[PDB]
């Protein structure tokens, strides 16, 4: 019995392919801010996809860019989770 | 939570978490300082340590340094660890991340951990968190 | 009650507030849920005068948090040389090992604090200490390109 | 308040990028076989990522290729889930 | 299951599930028959219908037909549906899927459902299940 | 008990087993958890002689499963022309609507069964029936490239 050599990876990208990823110069990247916030509260309770989905929503809803350049003003972001996991992951 | 469907976490240690924190870049890359990244690195250090990881942070790594660190990590003995994590904080473009001196394909970094190349992490989760642009498109959003 | 206030003030580097809190009976060895004490906080953030006050009120110099870290670990990691010396003078365990086997010497070698490495060595730091991964402070200095430190550690080993 | 235009997609690919995807001529594709099997039993009980993770494991473990051509013999497969979802999805 | 964290499913109907079942291909593509795909389509029809979807299957679609079907679906009124699903069964290569007569980028098919282009599916899950090769690499596995 | 046996035999197209099961008192209107009856099964799989036997034992010609589908729906979808005629002869509702508003005419128009379309029309099928999405059988015939059927439906409408 064998297992695929590509199995059991997960990639949590801050943004979707082709897209910019936003960073506040004073507070840090949107994605890391959200990820740490969610982990701090739920990291030992929830499954990894639950955590990362909550991160997706936090980034999607709580953040919007500000710029005096109209081209960069009021932009949004969604992260992108790629799962090749074969089981549920709790940090228990 | 039915145990047959969860990764086994009954190991001596949760595992290693490597953070690559790239803030300053060589003038040749034409890439600017990533202000705010240190706050990211310190936040991530605290929250990944809280989970049970042995977190280790490396700053302003060249492409060669990133490659050698991950390669080294893949060659260490993870027998008594439940999983492995790596966090990349840098500039990026589609499929690549910036080292201090240029771009390296993200797939080259993750390749060391392939099941046939990293036996002590076989059947264990290998997690990569990637904070980097993947292109220049912007999402205008919708109300 | 005064415990969180003490931790907060100590973290924020408010000398006078700390002295007032202590003079009013705050528990010098108060800790948060993660075992983080005011002495840890002042050691990481570099507040020398506050370290002095806490020790004067009988702070446990070797308090270990949830991760096995002591204030000497904190000071060595954050790179606060004078605080490292003060902790050692008050009986800090130079070879304290955290939950992954990191010693203060490991932290200093990884972060690149050469003077702290020297001080730890002079105070009996174990150059041959292996962390849980089987790595010595020398290994960490090499991995992170801290060549002068690696040279010092290699010479101290023999 | 805005939402990203790329939010709320999920892609369940039968295989990882760059890789072949296997199909039994007599029984159907490995991925669909596993997906239907898991849905039939758990589709109204589990969250979509739970379902798709179980599919990942079923495909990874229960299937292995057969061929008289050594190049195509005893090969394996892992699917690939890409989530931009912002909430948990139950088919309730 | 804390409701603040689940998609709202209190809608009149679960939604549409479109299946593209490509078995036979034009000789020009040089692609063979996909024996077994009908079993896939019928299995999927039954299991997606069981979930509550209105499943509709289209066989051996040209690239133009696939594009027009998904475009049409994106222009229908999903106000009283909870979500949308589309299943693609075909030959493929990296980033593309085969119509009966050639290849079309998968992103062109999903694009119609973008939040700004498909308002009645805004904030609702849009699910794509893709059975197709994504390249020619084989996974040799490891014991 | 005999119910599952009946469903299984009817599904597998085993005429004699079905006749034996019925003669031994099996419930002609037995159904699985999804409301699928032996008459549904025989209608989808095209087992004409079994349909006849079930009807003779008083099978509900208009039995509706969990999804609102009747055996006439099944026959029209699977494309079994002679079974469509038999169901209609025994009082099947030509305009039965499933849970998404599909009628047998919708199914025939989508799947491309022109003769079944003709038979349904001749038996009073509603050419103007809208499913839950607001689509008529004509719309479905157009969407799926069934031009001759679309022409027949368009002419029948007026």
């Amino acid at each position: 019995y064998k297992i695929p050599v590509e199995a059991d990876f997960l990639f949590a990208y801050s943004t979707v392919p082709g897209y910019y990823s936003w960073r506040s110069p004073g507070r840090g990247s949107w994605f890391v801010q959200a990820l740490c916030s969610i982990l701090e509260e739920h990291g030992k309770d929830l499954e990894i996809m639950q955590i990362l989905t909550r991160v997706n929503d936090r980034v999607a809803r709580h953040f919007e860019s500000q710029s005096d350049d109209p081209h960069f003003h009021e932009k949004k972001q969604i992260p992108c989770v790629v799962s090749m996991l074969t089981k549920e992951l709790y940090f228990s | 939570r039915v145990p047959t469907y969860q990764y086994n976490m009954n190991f001596e240690k949760l595992g290693k978490c490597i953070i690559i924190n790239n803030k300053n870049f060589d003038k040749v890359t034409g890439m600017g300082v990533r202000n705010g990244t240190d706050k990211d690195a310190e936040a991530l250090f605290k929250c990944f340590r809280s989970l049970g990881f042995d977190v280790i942070v490396y700053n302003d790594c060249s492409c060669a340094k990133m490659q050698d660190l991950l390669k080294k990590a893949s060659e260490e003995d993870h027998t008594n660890a439940a999983c492995f994590a790596c966090i990349l904080l840098s500039h990026g473009e589609e499929n690549v991340i910036y080292g201090k001196d240029g771009v390296t394909p993200i797939k080259d970094l993750t390749a060391h951990f392939r099941g046939d190349r990293c036996k002590t992490l076989l059947e264990k989760p290998k997690l990569f968190f990637i904070q980097a642009c993947r292109g220049t498109e912007l999402d205008d959003g919708i109300q | 009650d005064l415990g969180k206030k003490l931790l907060d003030a100590a973290s924020a580097g408010q000398d006078d507030e700390v002295r007032i809190l202590m003079a009013n009976g705050a528990d010098v060895n108060a800790s948060n849920q993660q075992g983080w004490t005011p002495l840890h906080a002042t050691a990481e953030y570099g507040h020398l005068e506050i370290v002095d006050v806490l020790l004067a009120y009988g702070a446990d110099v070797n308090a270990s948090d949830s991760y096995g870290s002591t204030p000497l670990h904190s000071a060595a990691w954050a790179g606060h040389l004078e605080i490292v010396d003060v902790l050692l003078a008050h009986g800090a365990d130079v070879n304290a090992s955290d939950n992954y086997g990191w010693t203060p010497l490991h932290l200093a070698a990884h972060t690149g604090h050469l003077e702290i490495v020297d001080v730890l060595l002079a105070n009996g730091a174990d150059v041959n200490a292996n962390n849980w991964w089987g790595k010595t402070p020398f290994d960490l200095a090499i991995d992170n390109g801290n060549e002068d430190i690696a040279e010092v550690l290699q010479k101290a080993a023999k």
